[PDB]
């Protein structure tokens, strides 16, 4: 009864996240890394634009932000909410919108949409 | 009277206000076919954005005037469809092929005027 | 909760269907068509690459792959299964995987990706 | 085995021996689909040249698997239909549009080289 | 007889039917079909320019103008008469005259006749 | 029954002789010269591949070959059999196959085929 | 009976599903050269990707159909040799020069169309 | 007995394979790797531990050794880590996924292009 | 248990490493070689037995399988035979001097030249 789905637009493996405001879903730490190296995926997005909120622990969410940097390549938090990032108890690359984070992902593997 | 045809040069736009009556659907069918008879049109763009629900008797009429004006000789293009009436168009026997639907009114003339003569 | 999935690269806009093979989830239609006019989404991918079997009433799924065409451009159901195609009591574009449906989606809107 | 082993250059090439039953042809549809799951090919070539008789029950399966593997995501040609089977296949009332039947196996892949990879 | 009527020119050939509007001639359904796997006849015609009339049985005639669509390719009728076309109990490509039927048959085999 | 082939692609003329090797059917000399000037038929063929054998009738047949060479132009013969030419009680231009017999007909009237 | 053959134009993509004995294999071997000389053959692509084990009663035939079919007038390749079946050829008196092995049925045509045509 | 570990030496960007040894007497590959770093002049090398599961508690003998080669000659990189190996990190360095694309950017840093 | 001999997996020439393992009981260097040869493809491969003293009496597991791998792996080659090792002569296969000029001619057999 758990689900954190993914996709594959042919070089990068981006990921989607609906609101999981809990800690029993530790799977996105683990079920991402196993499909990360199952097929050779270079870039891995997050796309957590629909998430309110982070309660006290993005330690899981920032371990995996530095796991895949030293596993394969360059994660990208996408469109973190303004009310969410005000939590700062305590780098990486990031963006504002899902439609343009994919474009700057393509520039970091040297491809681009044409015409 | 509430259903105003308006020319734009080989294209006839139209709108539909807040409908609440099948008596409009027998009033509206005449002026669409009469204006396309007099004005030698070649494509009609219909805007149905301001409706919340279309009854199955009315959708029998609006779903047929896309064929009568096609048989008259102009490609009908239906733009501006609210999605909550499309679920009511599921159970209807809809064979909407060649109706050339779109999303908004800018998507009307960027589709039909491209696909007609120019 | 009961909220399936929605993504948005916005030049097309696609989606992932998880394993909820029950007819009581009509919400996958009503969560899709609400954003089809709230944004200008031309073409879309259902992308049901993970599923087990449909019950026998697919008219919540094979007809919503027709009434997207009333609102917008077409639909590109990705990755049907072995027992899925094996029963047909019942068209559509129906490509093979996600990495090639996105290629023809840009090709049916006149775009491509080379560098 | 009855079913062949089949893989050829970004396509497929499935042969069919002489058979008479629909206890073979039921698993044979799964024997074709289970390959096209793992092997991502954009077209198969079914060859029924060796058969001389197909009953009206078995003709449903070969009248289905053209439409089945299209829904999987690959075009389906059927190559080398014999004159005896092609007469009785019509008594199963077909609506065959999307069959693309070539004459022999040599000219078969010249059609899928025209469809796939222009 | 039993060897009724055929010839065999260059790759798209033809057929030819004189006056014999009897149901007992089931051979023109079969005896033409033996030739289609004998040599590779891609496109073939009918040329029923003299026949009045098919009574109630085009099953021997029109259904065998569906076998070559599934045998090889693109059968076409040449010049149905003005009285036979009013008799319609129940599509394909069809024409008026053998010379103009041959030329548009040579466009479906990607050749021509003009120097 | 006493009629064989009213037959033309109308710039040349095709003709087919099936099995009737008997002296009573002289009508293939009479009725074939009728359509010969009813249209502009320059070249015409015979294509007597299904003919075994000629008993004592070239005295009708080769007299037809004496006629089109003085009516319009250069009648030719296609596909005489092995035992057919073995009959020699006692000329013209002959060929072997109908697909290449038409080429020597078109080369005699200056037309060629591209592609 | 069991093992088919199929043409592609100056080629022969024969296959082997499973082998039991020489009586099937000689029937297979007699089927090969009878299908060589009936058509015009230039290169035979033998697929053996579905054999578990072999012995010298069988491998002597498959080790010599190269030497048979080369003399008949066509090259041959043996594509898809399994790991366990290749180590069971160590007892043989190696003369496998010009057998022109490959890895899978795609790469058979890669190393055969290089020898012949474009 | 098992004091042999591993070494190899291709064209000038060399590499050094590492198979399974999850021990604490692994100071040999801390030492014998750096020996060949100046026995032959190899600019950039690899680690290639794509089959090594796992390390117990000592990246100090595994990643500080990836700082000696930064100052011995030049910039070693880790070629592939298993997901459960790096799944715990209470602890930068360039890395890659596989050898066939790690050796591509090895030639980029040492001015070679394998194309024809 | 020392369940390793060695096997690497780089870009398409997938070479190998062999230490001093001069005993006939190491038949494990055959199936570990065969199973990878259809796991990925490999149009050429090397062996690199630069450290081995010495083959006792059994090249029939070393040089015999070199033509029993031509059936799959397309012309294996030996890299860097030692001085005293070739004194073994019971009674062919392409060989070379070392890896840095063995890999280059192994790149010539797969349409790849070194260009800077």
């Amino acid at each position: 009864s758990a689900l954190q789905e993914l996709s594959a637009p042919l070089l990068p493996i981006f990921e989607k996240i609906s609101v999981m405001p809990l800690i029993g879903t530790i799977d996105t730490e683990r079920a991402k890394l196993i499909i990360e190296n199952l097929l050779i995926g270079v870039v891995k997005n997050r796309s957590e634009v629909v998430l309110i909120d982070i309660t006290g622990v993005p330690v899981v969410d920032t371990m995996v932000a530095h796991h895949i940097i030293q596993a394969s390549e360059a994660v990208r938090l996408v469109g973190c909410q303004a009310m969410l990032v005000g939590i700062r108890p305590e780098q990486i690359i990031t963006t504002n919108t899902m439609k343009k984070g994919m474009e700057r992902a393509l520039a970091l593997t040297n491809r681009e949409i044409v015409e | 009277m509430g259903i105003p045809i308006l020319k734009l040069g080989e294209c006839l736009l139209i709108s539909i206000q807040s409908e609440l009556d099948d008596h409009t659907a027998v009033e509206f069918q005449e002026d669409l076919l009469a204006k396309i008879h007099e004005t030698s049109a070649r494509g009609v763009v219909i805007d149905i954005t301001s409706i919340d629900f279309i009854d199955s008797f009315i959708a029998k009429i609006l779903g047929d005037v896309v064929s009568m004006s096609k048989l008259m000789g102009a490609k009908v293009v239906v733009t501006g469809i609210q999605p909550a009436v499309a679920i009511t168009l599921i159970e209807l026997g809809i064979t909407f092929s060649g109706v050339l639907s779109a999303m908004d009114l800018e998507s009307g003339l960027e589709k039909l005027k491209q696909e007609l003569g120019e």
